[PDB]
């Protein structure tokens, strides 16, 4: 029966016949696509716009990267700003959230400087030697680590020593690293490479850190998952909870969702077609339903997964998510838990956070 | 200001893991039961189970499995706590005291992981070199099992096959091997690895294809090697093959599995539908696989020994089956537990229309009314139908040696004395007394005397000699009213005069003679302290004035006199101690009942306080079931006055009607008690104040609510069947298609048989039932909710009559629920609130419910999606407004509201969460948000809230059923208290942290995935409970750093159990 109750009764009944949660999960996924607010958040000052939404994965609070160099921290219930990071003499760049260590948060910004934030109190900072700009970051979930890559150079630093470790450099200057990031397990790592020669093309090689192995990413060859995609920030490609879901965009943008499982590793699930203002993608916590945030009313759509076989027709559009107003959105992500709503950020500096 | 107090009545009961072991010792096998948040420790034996040690560990148990680590001399126990608190538990057995001492700890819990589909389950390696935990999809968490990391530093390992049904470790090789099969979308696979510690591979076979509905694993032992997946029954070792589809299998799934023997030529697999199926193979290579059938719903089967098979239910009631080798079947039951588990709702009803209240459940399911009280219960042995008995007091025909083998019951002017040589109940009169006299007291003194005091003369009779041998008259040839006579004197009190009397040795002398201003009522002499039968002071009672006054047995002088109100003569007066301080009970004759202590030196009238009663008029008695003896009340409302540190209870008790009572203690009845009645005669021995009886009824399906009838004396229960009378008339398909056949089993109150069912269409789920008083109309309905799913809803308006249904009116889409809001039913589904009334009819927001809930207020309690809400119905305008609704979704399960601002709540996270309207600003913009001014984590699943109570400084309380059984209570209470005692809540951390070193604030923390908060206001009741559990010495170290009194706190805490 597709009923909360019988699925439920059988839980209460304590018949231990697990997926019902699961199945749950998906009917209010499903039950929420039909229900409809814009809801605002105050800032202490007026940032022109803002960038790089970051959930927490206590979802205690959310940090926010703006123009005005500023981190401004706020909390989802209430939607009242908290705190508001000040120290980047320029805006930050990559903002990420850390699973493990409650309150410890970093953010680097173009000129080279990352900080490392404590709501609690205190705070490190470290400068690249040539102040290079800053592409990506990732924290490494069990092990204390956070890679740096600022043009092609990956960084190896623990924040308990003032200096990186180790330094691994690609096969050429200009084989820009990109993108790093772990996956939710932290089993493997995901980085994108500029291709050698706007159609600026990169690829995604997928390097095992099980045994913490330094990658060497100078081989263009080895262990490739993705030979073009299209990759503009970190927010562009994104990992399902579960692990076994990933969205990424390739060239004629086309957005497929590929099974990340060794069974059929690299094989593509899902598939559809989308215009180039499609910027930045984020997947349901159940790997169901994504969320797309789109440039210049529709500024968001949702999606849900039928049958895997690589055409068109494998998703259906379901609904479309406004604002209450050109606008075009820089990130938005789904919210921890599944069904509560969604936050993003605005061009024109705005935070909102859409509940049904 | 607002502040709760959760405490819970009665304890989870659902089993969810039975791994045997020898936990206790090596030479001692063990059974560990494992309820939702209290493991079970049992010791199997010939007769069956027995309880050794009910440790309530705090924790939710997940995952539990005993090995026998190298060099352990007996086999240890993983408890893995829902909330990832692994722990290597130990038992310290050292002597009559018994803890659980943690060998290990540690939060193994994953910042980054997400539970697997299949539940989480754990195994041990064979050769005890590794522990494997499967938590998170892809995540092998492994713990080296080395004298070193009493941490438990454990370390992760990644497994290709992401979705897991079941895995095992394959026995008989070198390396640690494991065998699991995966759900790849090709079939079903199975595969093998080797898991490596310094590495952190490839197995004996490769990976092949079995059966899409295989999932259970079987790994055989050593001498056979490989592992059997489970209408398909396959074995698999390196490349031999073996398969059978037996044809009874298909009929539905296998859920339970265990080794049978260490041969491995049997096995055990248990069906849905209750059907013990039996696996055979024949032996090496083995031949072939064979299939048997030979009982209740089974969750998890253990073969304990010499086929006693122990049936774990979650669904009903546990068995424990016997397979027997000679209907010619072999499944016969010898044990069915009480265990009530999906408690689906229950209601509050007053049958005997008392003080005291009941409980209805529906516990079971499938293949369930249960009936739950709070008064002490009494299993009666014989029955006797005599007539009315004017009283009732055993006496003792034989010697001075203890016992009693002779009955004196008093007529209303005869006198049958009733012999008992054991189970026997014969009345035989002995010639010492007179059988045609009605008597007042047929007790013994001395001197091997039955003292025979009659309404004519008080007679007393040696139990030697077996004649009278001394006769009391007054001199006026007037008939005893009152008489009293404990064990060495008597006061009688004939008219307006009393007379006192000396059992001297086989004679009679009287002592005092006296006159009151009125004509007595009642006489009690009994020794209230260091008295060996000579009663120092004399109660009497005024029947003119209606008074009671306390004089000096010797001289009849009265001391002090307490003045009373009303005209109603005192039933009954009685003075005894049963605490440090004496109390005296004064009863009149309607019913009421006036506790007030007593002083055996002066007796001075000490705080009265008006405890109500039954209407008939209630005689004193007191009871002893335990070492500290309680009072009995005999009356239309029967009660036990029992206490629990200083103040008097009065738990009601389980019977009728009570005229009489006596205690008895003949050699065929030990603890058993005489009870009186219109015409009645029932037995029994009564130990606590505090179990609660339940009685069963089956059904054999699938109830959904329930709701009591007042004019028609007879409840009402749903039915879903899957496949007098009535059948429906909806006068407004594929072959296989989601259809059941529902009922409504009218239960009489009296003799527990249903009276009718109601037959509904096919295809239309309907889970609702109301009984109410709607509109105008004088007659008493039981409203029906029918819902299919959906385009079409209808509701059927059950007018009961004298034998049949009727039907009043019908009335787009499924409705959720509603109860009368006042003489109404107004439902909020369909996302669209409704303003209905009751032609004889039934005859927007996107508002719609799942759970609903209001007190008899205009506030209701609602939620429109994951959120607790609260409506306010205004009669000016007759609709709902949205005044707070709750953020910081949850999933919730079961909503109540505490008083007018405390909102009562719980999610399907374990949690209890409360809001109220704490004072904010702007108006109307902040004050929509409930904020959480409480978070508790119960470790439950509550099911259904109700109000009401089991009894008679909050001013309200609650009831929540749980999934597991657990019944509990909440109330409320102001910041004053709270604060003064916030100091001193924390202070019996020191005393005692956990059972498993587990921080104290962690369990008052919020253990929700997300988020972690330590308890904001709610006062825990079982923590403090366990404080009078705390040992004397080292009682005196806490709480000793205004008079700061050792047992000041105590006072001022045992009105918490009273709760």
């Amino acid at each position: 029966e597709k009923n909360a109750v019988r699925i439920l009764w059988g839980r209460e009944r304590g018949a231990r016949a697990m997926g019902a949660q699961r199945l749950l999960q998906e009917l209010v996924e499903d039950k929420t696509r039909w229900m409809k607010e814009g809801k605002r958040v105050e800032l202490p000052d007026s940032p022109r716009s803002t960038f790089l939404l970051a959930f927490s994965p206590d979802r205690t609070l959310l940090a926010s990267t703006h123009v005005n160099h500023n981190i401004y921290i706020t909390e989802v219930k209430t939607g009242k700003c908290v705190h508001s990071l000040i120290g980047h003499r320029r805006t930050p760049w990559c903002v990420t959230f850390h699973p493990t260590i409650s309150g410890l948060i970093a953010s680097g910004c173009l000129d080279g400087e990352v900080r490392i934030w404590d709501l609690h109190g205190g705070s490190e900072s470290w400068f690249t030697d040539s102040n290079n700009a800053i592409a990506s970051l990732a924290f490494h979930p069990t092990a204390q680590l956070l890679l740096i890559a600022t043009a092609n150079e990956i960084h190896f630093w623990d924040w308990s020593r003032r200096e990186p470790f180790a330094v691994v450099k690609t096969a050429s200057e200009m084989e820009r690293v990109r993108l790093v990031r772990f996956d939710p397990l932290g089993h493997y790592l995901l980085t994108a490479i500029v291709n050698p020669s706007a159609n600026t093309t990169y690829r995604l090689q997928w390097w095992d850190f099980t045994k913490f192995d330094l990658p060497e990413i100078s081989n263009a060859s080895v262990n490739v998952l993705v030979q073009n995609c299209k990759i503009y920030n970190d927010a562009s490609c994104d990992i399902s909870a579960d692990g076994q879901l990933l969205a990424a965009f390739i060239p004629s943008g086309i957005l497929a969702v590929y099974s990340l499982a060794p069974h059929n590793l690299g094989e593509m699930l899902y598939t559809k077609r989308f215009g180039p203002n499609a910027i930045s993608v984020s997947l349901s916590p159940m790997g169901r339903y994504v969320m797309v945030g789109l440039a210049s009313h529709m500024v968001a759509q949702v999606f849900r997964l039928q049958q895997a076989h690589g055409g068109e027709t494998s998703m259906r559009r379901v609904f479309n998510v406004l604002y209450p107003m050109h606008v075009s959105i820089n990130s938005a992500r789904w919210l921890p838990e599944p069904g509560l709503g969604l936050a993003y950020g605005t061009n024109k500096g705005d935070l909102v956070i859409c509940r049904p | 200001m607002s502040y709760n107090y959760v405490v819970t009545a009665q304890k989870p009961t659902a089993v969810n893991g039975c791994v045997t072991g020898h936990f206790t010792s090596a030479e001692d096998l063990n059974l560990l039961i494992a309820k939702n948040t209290r493991l079970e420790i049992y010791v199997v034996t010939a007769e069956g189970l027995r309880p050794v040690k009910e440790v309530g560990m705090y924790g939710k148990i997940a995952v539990m499995e005993l090995f026998r680590p190298k060099g352990e001399s007996k086999d240890l126990l993983f408890i893995l706590t829902a909330k990832y608190n692994a722990c290597i538990l130990e038992y310290k057995q050292s002597g009559e005291s018994i803890d659980i001492i943690t060998r290990a700890h540690g939060n193994v819990q994953d910042r980054i992981g997400r539970p697997s589909e299949t539940g989480i389950i754990g195994i041990i390696d064979p050769e005890c070199r590794m522990i494997g935990l499967r938590l998170y999809d892809g995540l092998f968490k492994v713990i080296p099992l080395d004298r070193d990391n009493k941490e438990l530093k454990a370390f992760n390992i990644r497994l290709e096959e992401l979705h897991v049904i079941d895995v095992k470790f394959l026995y008989g090789c070198q390396a640690p091997t494991i065998c699991f099969v995966y759900q790849d979308p090709q079939g079903r696979h199975v595969k093998t690895y080797e898991v490596s510690l310094r590495e952190k591979n490839k197995g004996p076979w490769k990976q092949e294809n079995v059966e899409a509905e295989a999932s259970m694993v079987i790994a055989v032992p050593e001498p056979f090697g490989g592992a059997i997946i489970i209408e398909s029954i396959t074995y698999h070792n390196g490349d031999k093959y073996l398969a059978i589809a037996p044809p009874i299998i298909k009929q539905s799934t296998i859920v339970c599995h265990n080794r049978v023997d260490p041969n491995g030529s049997r096995y055990l697999l248990g069906d849905m539908e209750g059907r013990l199926f039996m696996l055979l193979l024949e032996k090496v290579t083995l031949k072939d696989l064979r299939v048997e059938l030979l009982t209740s719903i089974a969750e998890c089967l253990t073969y304990l020994d010499n086929g006693v098979v122990f049936v774990g239910s979650r669904l009903g009631d546990s068995q424990l089956v016997k397979l027997n080798v000679d209907q010619g079947s072999y499944v016969v039951a010898m044990e069915t537990f009480t265990n009530l588990g999906p408690i689906v709702d229950m209601c509050v009803v007053d049958l005997e229309r008392q003080g005291q209240g009941q409980l209805v459940t529906c516990s079971g399911a499938f293949k369930s009314l249960r009936i739950i009280r709070n008064g002490i219960g009494i299993h009666e042995h014989a029955s006797i139908d005599l007539p009315g008995i004017k009283g009732l007091w055993p006496l003792r025909s034989d010697p001075n040696r203890e016992t009693d083998d002779t009955l004196v019951l008093s007529f209303v002017g005869q006198t049958r004395v009733l012999m008992l040589n054991g189970e026997e109940v014969e009345e035989t009169e002995l010639m010492g007394f007179v059988d045609d006299q009605q008597t007042f007291f047929c007790g013994n003194v001395a001197h091997q005397q039955l003292i025979q005091i009659t309404s004519a003369s008080v007679r007393l009779v040696s139990q030697e000699p077996k004649a009278l041998v001394s006769e009391w008259k007054e001199p006026q040839a007037k008939n005893i009213s009152v008489a009293s006579c404990n064990s060495s004197q008597v006061v009688v009190a004939v008219g307006r005069a009393l007379y006192y009397l000396q059992i001297h040795p086989q004679e009679l002398r009287q002592i005092s003679h006296t006159e009151m201003e009125h004509e007595v009522a009642c006489l009690d002499i009994t020794p209230l302290g260091d008295s060996n039968g000579l009663s120092p002071l004399c109660a009497i009672g005024l029947w003119t004035d209606i008074s009671a006054r306390i004089l000096k047995l010797p001289s009849f002088e009265l001391l002090h006199k307490e003045m009373l109100g009303g005209e109603i003569i005192p039933r009954s007066i009685l003075m005894t101690t049963f605490e440090s301080s004496h109390y005296l009970l004064c009863a009149l004759g309607d019913g009421a009942l006036f506790y007030f202590g007593l002083n055996i030196e002066t007796g001075l009238l000490s705080d009265r306080k008006k405890v109500t009663l039954g209407t008939q008029p209630t005689v004193l008695r007191t009871f002893r079931s335990l070492s500290t003896t309680n009072v009995f009340a005999c009356s239309d409302r029967p009660t036990v006055i029992y206490s629990s540190n200083h103040k008097l209870v009065f738990s009601n008790v389980n019977l009728k009607e009570v005229n009489y009572m006596c205690p008895l203690n003949s050699d065929g009845y030990p603890d058993s008690l005489a009870l009186a009645n219109n015409s009645t005669l029932t037995i029994g021995t009564i130990d606590e104040i505090q179990k609660l009886h339940i009685r069963t009824v089956p059904l054999y399906e699938s109830p959904r609510k329930i709701c009591y009838q007042e004019v028609s004396q007879c409840f009402g229960v749903l039915s879903s069947r899957i496949e007098s009378s009535s059948v429906s008339s909806s006068k407004l398909t594929s072959f296989g298609e989601e259809v059941e056949v529902h009922n409504l089993l009218i239960i009489d109150q009296h003799t527990f048989e249903v009276l009718h069912a109601h037959q509904f269409l096919q295809n239309e789920y309907a889970l609702s039932l109301v009984s109410c008083k709607l509109g105008k109309d004088p007659n008493t309905y039981f409203i029906v909710g029918t819902a299919m799913v959906p385009k079409q809803g209808r509701i059927v308006v059950f007018q009961y009559s004298d034998g049949k249904l009727q039907t009043v009116a019908e009335k787009k889409g499924a409705v959720y629920s509603m109860v009368e809001f006042n003489g109404k039913l107004l439902a909020s589904i369909n996302s669209t609130v409704r303003l209905y009334e009751w032609e004889k009819e039934l005859r927007y927001n996107n508002i719609m419910a799942l759970y609903l809930k209001t007190k008899g207020d205009f506030i209701l309690v609602g939620d429109l999606m994951r959120s607790v809400l609260l409506l306010a119905y205004k009669p000016m305008e007759g609709n709902f407004e949205e005044i707070a609704r709750d953020f910081n979704p949850n999933w919730m399960s079961a909503v109540e509201i505490l008083d007018d601002d405390n909102f009562l709540g719980a999610e399907n996270a374990f949690n209890l969460f409360v809001c109220q309207k704490d004072s904010a600003a702007t108006t109307d913009e902040e004050r929509q948000h409930l904020q959480e001014v409480g978070l508790f984590h119960l470790g439950e699943f509550v099911n259904v809230f109700c109000h009401g109570s089991l009894v008679m400084p909050t001013q309200g309380s609650v009831l929540f059923g749980t999934v597991n059984g657990m019944i509990g209570l909440v109330t409320s209470l102001s910041e004053s208290w709270y604060n003064l005692l916030l100091d001193m809540q924390n202070r019996l951390n020191k005393v005692i942290k956990s059972v498993g070193k587990i921080e104290h604030s962690f369990w008052r923390s919020f253990h929700t995935e997300r988020k972690t908060e330590p308890a904001t206001g709610f006062i825990d009741g079982d923590l403090i409970e366990s404080f009078l559990d705390i040992s004397r010495p080292k009682m005196q170290e806490v709480v000793a750093n205004r008079e700061a009194t050792a047992d000041d706190l105590i006072k001022v805490v045992e009105e918490l159990t009273r709760i």
